């Protein structure tokens, strides 16, 4: 699983991506639990999650080889 | 290499987006550019840094194009957003809409900029003298 | 030589009108171009010939600029209309409006094109295979 | 007095301008009477009159050295 970070979260984690090897599918909720366990310093940050470039919900599934991105509140335009 | 819906890092070259949207049935083109402003705060803005999740951002710009086609058939839309550092008065975003008649070109264009602010994964950071802050919404 | 409000005969060079209207307080520019359409009649349009009473036309374009300033203070406006023969898809008219915020730039721009059609001494002749006709309104 | 013609009127008269020497001021109505006497072929054409690049009415005056233009219904934009 490839995890992509943007904007303030990227700044806080000091990294733009990372790989997490997965043996099996994971729920989006499970992904967030893991993320906040590893990185308590983002645990109050607001964001949506995209999986393979589509917005998902917490009840969706992530497959082992998916790309997952944290999308903070957008400010383009 | 120009795409209809794209993210660029180089300064936006404006004429190609109008040209993309033009054909012999179109009598109106509306081109909106969003520019970096100075003096929105008390402390001078030095410049902005934009970021995007580029492949998703380009897919969401195309989605807006498709929404426009559904609401104002007959329009043609092209959109670019720039990322990286942007100076004062640099174009951050450009939207070009063509139409046989002007009213749809104005409406569709104004719709586009609203949607970009709503859904497209692009972020700005303001940089000032001894500080910087990612903007939200 | 570019003026803020002008009549030209050469093809319109678009970037200079946006550039005229931009400054560090402006976050939005709306540029409208009116283009020659094909197939508005059953007989193919070969091209159009435009004429203007140039010095009065330039004074009436400036008047519209002044009207815009009165209604949407904070805007900056530049307008050009081309004359002579114009081919299909040539720009006949361009209006550029800048503003700190987008809404006034869209409104002022759409106001401008309406006024040009109302008051500015410019005329078009349509030319087709074995005919031509000056258009009114 | 310099008289300027545009668009269909120009085409009909086959001329873009002419000089009419004036010894004294003329009313706009008088100017139109003279014009239609000379050029009956435009006597049903619609137009406004401008004097020195400003729209005028039939009750206004034209001075001997003014520029007068016939402005048919406009079709720019």
């Amino acid at each position: 699983m490839k995890v992509l970070y943007f904007a303030e979260i990227k700044d806080i984690l000091q990294k733009a991506q990372e790989d997490i090897v997965l043996e099996q599918a994971l729920t989006v909720q499970q992904f967030e639990d893991l993320l906040f366990e590893r990185y308590p310093q983002i645990n109050n940050k607001k964001f949506q999650v995209a999986v393979n470039e589509e917005f998902v919900q917490k009840s969706d599934f992530i497959q082992p080889n998916d790309t997952v991105a944290l999308i903070p509140p957008v400010s383009g335009g | 290499h120009m795409k209809q819906f794209e993210i660029v890092i180089e300064p936006i070259q404006t004429e190609q987006y109008r040209e993309f949207t033009i054909n012999e049935y179109q009598g109106a083109v509306v081109v909106f550019t969003g520019h970096v402003r100075e003096w929105t705060k008390g402390v001078k803005t030095e410049y902005l840094e934009y970021e995007a999740y580029i492949p998703m951002a380009e897919k969401k710009l195309a989605q807006i194009g498709d929404e426009i086609n559904e609401k104002w058939p007959g329009t043609i839309t092209s959109i670019v957003h720039r990322i990286g550092p942007l100076q004062i008065s640099d174009i951050a975003v450009l939207i070009a809409v063509s139409s046989p008649h002007r009213k749809d070109a104005y409406r569709a264009n104004e719709y586009a900029i609203e949607r970009i602010k709503e859904i497209v994964p692009i972020w700005k950071k303001e940089i000032w003298e001894d500080g910087s802050k990612w903007q939200g919404h």
